[PDB]
């Protein structure tokens, strides 16, 4: 059920990330800056990242 | 990270 946070569509689930902290996701298409891959070490969204310290 | 079509 996870949809993209930028454009709210969870089309093209190959290419829809999802965060390691919670769960949210997001097209690597939508991402600014521009992310050409779905990257192999943890990726948090910007929620997850508001928590850090 | 993973995607959602390699989760489910
Ligand atoms: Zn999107
Ligand atoms: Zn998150």
């Amino acid at each position: 059920k996870v949809t993209c946070l930028v454009c709210r569509k969870g089309d093209n689930d190959e290419f829809l990330l999802l965060c390691d902290g919670c769960d949210r996701g997001c097209h690597i298409y939508c991402h600014r800056p521009k992310m050409e891959a779905v990257p192999e070490g943890d990726w948090f969204c910007t929620v997850c990242l508001a928590q850090q310290v | 990270a993973r995607t959602a079509a390699t989760a489910r």
